[PDB]
């Protein structure tokens, strides 16, 4: 749909440097070149596909001192993103927040290994988001005789 | 050179202005408590409000001249916004052709376009194209988070790091790549070797997860009471005891009892070990020592300190109804 | 020649670590509720719009 | 209205479906939409046994 | 060449329990002859209700042609068609048994829908 | 030797383990016929059993997919053979096997008017294929279980064999707890008939 | 011990299709195609 969409793409403003050693070309090569493809989906389906734009540098992308054009009001500056430390449970979602296969966290609850406690809570949310796709159709169901996949698919 | 704040994680809401107006102007009038005909939701400019064809067609469905909905809104929305910024507006329509709408921040889709300064039909589902759309690191889904709030009253609600998911979520629903995710490694830094990078990490981790534990600690005791009753986990119980303590109710109710904290009423050595034993007796948990049995089984979802309040006598010992 | 069964040295009559795979799709008795749950109408469940939106 | 081979081939297509009896023979009937109406095909109401084994 | 009226003779059940390597399969439930545009026309009509992008229709042609005109003689317990996965989809039993429903009223006998692996014949007959 | 005079069947040492009533498992000497010991041999399935071979071989475990699986062959590994082979032996026989029945039927509906009972589906197993096994193993179908079996044409029920997890048998038949037993049943006058 | 794992239980009556439930009915869906020898 194309309302809710921005019409306009302002652009990134670098406020502060995150580092104070400038890289040489070849490390902005060597970097770049290492974020040009990566994996998708996790489980025995893992698939390598190729990232389309990366962007020039990579030590200066997200990590600080860029500000995002996300601003609202008229007296809004734009944010300016701050240290790594600074954002709470950060590196815990580095390890909590990626694609789960439900399969992949439930072996590991009954091995009792888990990478963070999040994952617990990652888990349940799974398991509720499937059955509520079960309650949902139960109640449709019990309106009408809803057939599954007995119609034709496409033109 | 500069590093604005630097702290183990105190950078939770944006700063004060912005939370203050937005406070101002998304908001909620209070729930009148009638009959709602008409529940709406419209995508609509700042400055522009019209009686033109979705707000004004669907308010000539009620007989409602829409000239004045549209009035109060531009004058409540023309200051304060920078332009071409689309807001969600819900109209709820009660029973009395008397109306109330709420104005909020645009769609989380809205915030990610334009953190990626991708414009529309640029991005697209993985396995439908089958390559990923624009990198983005977590520090821009913080600040995409940071604007949406459960309640503007309590921009803290929701805690960030959970709803942090639902942004990265959608995003990664989108197309969207990922740095410190959906990737082995994290955006490398210049100045450090990575020995030190993860020895940071590593204590920065667990520090994050204190300050979070204590977070929903006192965010818990905000809440009403009936949150820091008994509810055991129905996990270490084996399947079989389970159904079968569904096809009577002494079973659960007495396992209820055996195990729950130690607390002056709960507390009888007399009902509890006859409990225990009535337990026993149908094989319910044998090898358990009660004190395991008030580990074991406590509430899972409840955090940490008063979880570890409850297994504890002491601090359990001084809650009595007094007269 | 005649054929028969081997004596059981050890272990259990029907197999357990390699146990097969059922072969019907195990959708859970409690999670597609037909019949083969016997619950006590206390504990009834799902009511969440009916009689457990008003509960005990 | 279309006659199914057994029970099973009955179906509820609307909200407004019901299951009803006649003589003995179950079948579905719609309020609305009558040409949801199905008969699990059975005996003629009236038979003898001569007539209709 | 030239086979009298009995050869290839169906009317035995088979002792061997199919293999099948799709996420789904149709499995032939008794004996008898198929024709082999039949066999197309419930291919036809099974396509129509698969979801292409995520899935592929595997069908077994290879079985022997028996003189009658060209058609298969099949005993109990073969396999027939394949539901083979391209991506992570997963079906429920509801959902595959949907989709072979088109293509098996083209098949001239009865026929049963198996889950991936090999076949439990203990539950399926 | 000779190209008229043909080994009927030669010994093998097997590698892989093979499904079917040929096949064996891995590290049984077992004697097949020419046909599938050759095509056994020549894809590396099978080897000739040379004297160290059958003190030790190497075979291989399907996850890796190459042989690693040193498995020597002592005493206690071959007793284990000879009972493993001894179980899937009465398996494959079974399985194979169709076992033929005549009998009287009289009336109309094509059916046994002396239905069969668990007794004697265990008698033919031993008439037919010499199985010996306790009849209380079989099992009948859910239809058969009210009558007998009674129905002429095919029918079939099922037999439990019950040790094996210790043989270690799975993947190489068809399953680990049973084996469908195919009876067919043709209805005979009283010449060719009992009962 | 052979009785443990194989059953003799007849059941008297066939468990019938639950058309007095409206989900029930829809749920327990046998899709089958009869078929008359050929
Ligand atoms: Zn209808």
């Amino acid at each position: 749909k194309r309302t809710g969409k921005p019409a306009d793409t302002p652009d990134y403003k670098q406020v502060y440097l995150p580092y104070d050693a400038a890289p040489t070309e070849r490390e902005l090569e060597r970097e770049r070149r290492r974020f040009k493809q990566a994996y998708h989906g996790r489980m025995e389906h893992r698939k390598l596909v190729e990232v389309k734009e990366v962007p020039l540098n990579v030590y200066t992308y997200g990590k600080e001192g860029m500000s995002l054009p996300i601003a609202i009001f008229k007296d809004q500056k734009d944010p300016v993103i701050g240290p790594e430390w600074t954002y709470p449970g950060i590196y815990e979602n580095k390890i909590a927040a990626q694609h789960w296969y439900t399969e992949e966290l439930f072996d590991k609850e009954s091995k009792e290994a888990f990478e963070s406690p999040w994952q617990q809570q990652i888990l349940d949310n799974q398991v509720k988001r499937r059955m509520a796709k079960v309650m949902f159709r139960m109640r449709q169901v019990n309106m009408k005789a809803v057939d599954l996949f007995q119609k034709e698919r496409g033109s | 050179p500069k590093t604005v704040c630097v702290e183990p994680g105190s950078n939770r809401l944006p700063e004060a202005l912005v939370v203050e107006k937005a406070r101002d102007i998304f908001g909620r009038p209070e729930f009148p408590g009638k009959r709602v005909l008409h529940n709406w939701r419209f995508f609509i400019k700042a400055g522009k409000a019209a009686t033109g064809p979705p707000v004004g067609q669907e308010f000539s469905k009620l007989g409602l001249k829409a000239m004045d909905f549209a009035k109060v809104f531009n004058d409540r929305t023309k200051p304060h916004f920078k332009e071409d910024v689309e807001l969600i507006v819900r109209i709820q329509v009660y029973f009395d052709k008397s109306y109330l709408f709420t104005i909020e921040p645009p769609p989380t889709a809205w915030f990610i376009l334009r953190a990626l300064r991708k414009k529309r039909r640029e991005t697209g589902p993985v396995p439908l194209r089958g390559h990923y759309c624009a990198l983005m690191t977590l520090e821009m889904a913080y600040e995409i988070a940071k604007m949406k709030p459960l309640c503007w009253g309590r921009p803290e609600y929701p805690l960030l790091e959970t709803r942090v998911r639902r942004v990265v979520g959608q995003a990664r629903r989108m197309g969207v790549c990922f740095i410190g995710v959906d990737t082995p490694y994290s955006s490398p830094v210049k100045d450090m070797t990575e020995q030190q990078y993860t020895e940071e990490c590593e204590r920065y981790r667990r520090i994050h997860m204190e300050q979070y534990t204590t977070l929903r600690q006192r965010e818990l005791e905000e809440a009403p009471l009936i949150e820091r009753l008994h509810r055991p986990n129905m996990s270490p119980l084996t399947d079989e005891q389970i159904e079968e303590g569904l096809r009577d109710p002494c079973l659960l109710d007495t396992l209820w009892r055996a195990s729950h904290p130690l607390s002056p009423y709960h507390r009888d050595l007399r009902e509890r070990e006859l409990a225990r034993r009535y337990l026993n007796a149908r094989g319910w948990v044998k090898d358990m020592t009660p004190e395991e049995m008030r580990i074991v089984f406590m509430n899972y979802r409840l955090p940490e300190g008063e979880k570890r309040k409850q297994m504890d006598e002491a601090a359990m010992s001084g809650e009595v109804y007094w007269t | 020649r005649y054929y028969a069964l081997p004596h059981l040295r050890t272990g259990p009559p029907m197999p357990t670590t390699l146990e097969q795979p059922s072969g019907e799709f195990p959708w859970g008795k409690f999670s597609t509720m037909v019949g083969g749950t016997r619950i006590h109408p206390l504990y009834r469940p799902d009511g969440f719009f009916k009689d457990n939106m008003y509960p005990a | 209205p279309q006659m199914v081979m057994s029970r099973d081939e009955l179906k509820l297509r609307c909200e407004y479906c019901r299951f009803e009896w006649i003589h003995d023979t179950l079948c579905v009937r719609c309020p609305a939409q009558p040409s949801h109406d199905q008969r699990e095909m059975w005996l003629h109401s009236t038979w003898m046994w001569g007539k209709q084994q | 060449i030239r086979q009298f009226r009995r050869y290839g003779d169906p009317r035995y059940i088979n002792n061997e329990a199919a293999l099948i390597r799709g996420q789904w399969g149709l499995i032939t439930a008794d004996f008898g002859m198929v024709t082999q545009s039949q066999m197309e026309n419930a291919r036809l009509a099974i396509l129509r209700r698969l979801p292409r992008g995520s899935f592929t229709l595997t069908m077994h042609t290879d079985y022997e042609e028996f003189p009658v005109h060209f058609a298969f003689k099949f005993t109990t317990g073969v396999p027939l068609f394949e539901i083979m996965p391209i991506s992570a989809r997963r079906l429920n039993q509801a959902e595959a048994e949907g989709i072979f429903l088109a293509g098996r009223p083209f098949i001239p006998l009865q026929t049963v829908v198996v889950p991936q692996g090999r076949v439990d014949e203990y539950h399926v007959f | 030797m000779a190209p008229e005079l043909q080994l009927e069947y030669m010994p093998v040492l097997f590698t892989r383990t093979i499904l079917g009533p040929q096949g064996g498992f891995a590290g049984e000497e077992r004697l097949v016929k020419l046909e599938v010991a050759r095509k056994y041999m020549e894809a590396g399935h099978a080897v000739t059993p040379t004297e160290e071979l059958r003190r030790g071989l190497w075979c291989y475990n399907p996850d890796t997919d190459k042989y690693d699986c040193f498995i020597e062959r002592n005493e206690e590994f071959l007793d284990f053979a000879a009972r493993k082979r001894q179980w899937l032996d009465v398996y494959w026989r079974v399985n194979t096997g169709y076992l033929l029945f005549g009998r009287q039927s009289w009336g109309q509906g094509f059916l046994i008017n002396c239905p069969l009972r668990k007794r004697d589906v265990a008698q033919k197993l031993w008439e037919q294929y010499k199985v010996r096994i306790d009849p209380r193993l079989i099992e009948f179908r859910e239809k058969d279980r009210r009558t007998g079996i009674q129905e002429l044409g095919h029918n079939w029920c099922w037999l439990y064999l019950p040790g094996a997890e210790e043989l270690g048998i799975n993947r190489e038949v068809y399953d680990n707890k049973r084996v469908k037993v195919r009876i067919h049943v043709r209805k005979m006058n009283s010449m060719f008939a009992l009962y | 011990d052979p009785s443990a794992f194989v059953s003799d239980t007849v059941k008297l009556r066939d468990d019938k299709r639950p058309y007095w439930s409206r989900r029930r009915w829809a749920l327990t869906d046998k899709f089958l195609v009869p078929k008359s020898p050929k």
